[PDB]
């Protein structure tokens, strides 16, 4: 809704909120100068 | 989406899709960002060079959704407009500039394992991530070439790009409530949005707290996935002071 | 294309 979103806003039910990562997401985070 | 592949069940559980009544079409792509609030890109709604102005009446969302023509029985919902909100400047005439509507639902919808709304970036997020060369994701049923369309809901991962690059690929004037995405011809991977995939989201993966943002909203593109050419976006936290003060205004 | 939504949600 507003900054940062809503609140539990962006963790998927099936995939973070699970600590399950869909197949592509790697991509994104491994542009970002790689994530973790 | 073009050069993209089939989404996966709970993907992108904030995309939703803008459906015409009669005749019953898929009109744009559009996002869940609370309950009761949808955002979506305002030529969606309004472009007068092809006289299109949609009312409250005419359009139906539908969230939850994979497939595009099927009406995923206990899956996906379906809901009515209260109020439509287009930006005071969205600018038809010249470059689709502040390209962003806001939709109030009548009524809040459900969260579920296939609904879920996205976070809309603060100045320190979109700050770190909106940089040229970072990967973003755009999903839609919208065409798969310029010139069939999907069963399914696509997803492709762009990279951003450098403005200037942006700017000398079209005769068009970018503003900075813009940015473009998309692979170089020089980077042999393809990708684009295309028709059909306007006012759906682009987003990405804050490798902070693991939350997903929406940071631009399909708006415009010359052809889909052509050499040379890019996809442009509204730079959502650009229209962020905008987007505040619509939902708590109403 | 599309199949058919239920008339509940046109009225
Ligand atoms: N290549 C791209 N990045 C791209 C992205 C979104 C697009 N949307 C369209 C588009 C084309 C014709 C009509 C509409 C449209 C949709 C609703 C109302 C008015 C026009 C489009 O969004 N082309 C598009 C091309
Ligand atoms: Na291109």
């Amino acid at each position: 809704t507003f900054g940062s979103g809503e609140a539990d806003c962006g963790l998927r039910p099936l995939f973070e909120k699970k600590s399950l990562e869909d197949k592509t997401e790697r991509e994104l985070l491994e542009s970002y100068i790689d994530g973790r | 989406i073009v050069e993209g592949s089939d989404a996966e069940i709970g993907m992108s559980p904030w995309q939703v899709m803008l459906f015409r009544k009669s005749p019953q079409e898929l009109l744009c792509g559009a996002s869940l960002i609370s309950d009761r609030w949808v955002l979506t890109a305002a030529h969606c709604l309004l472009y007068p060079p092809w006289d299109k102005n949609f009312t409250e009446n005419d359009l139906l969302v539908r969230i939850g959704k994979h497939s595009r023509t099927r009406y995923e029985r206990n899956i996906e919902k379906i809901s009515m407009l209260e109020k439509i909100y287009i930006h005071p400047r969205y600018n038809w005439r010249e470059n689709l500039d502040r390209d962003i509507a806001l939709m109030k639902l009548k009524k809040p919808v459900a969260f579920s394992d296939y609904i879920h709304p996205v976070c809309l970036p603060d100045r320190e997020t979109a700050a770190s991530l909106l940089q040229a060369g970072y990967k973003g994701r755009v999903t839609g049923w919208g065409n798969l070439k310029e010139t069939g369309q999907p069963s399914v809901l696509q997803v492709v991962n762009l990279p951003i790009v450098e403005r200037p690059v942006c700017k000398d690929s079209t005769r068009i004037r970018i503003t900075d409530n813009m940015f473009c995405a998309g692979y170089k011809p020089d980077e042999g991977k393809r990708g684009d949005a295309c028709e059909g995939d306007s006012g759906g989201p682009f987003v990405m993966k804050s490798p902070f707290n693991n939350r997903w943002y929406q940071m631009g909203i399909v708006s415009w593109g010359e052809g889909c996935d052509r050499d040379g050419k890019y996809g442009f976006y509204t730079h959502v936290f650009r229209l962020k002071k905008w987007i505040q003060k619509v939902i708590d205004q109403f | 294309d599309f199949e058919e939504i239920p008339e509940e949600y046109l009225q």
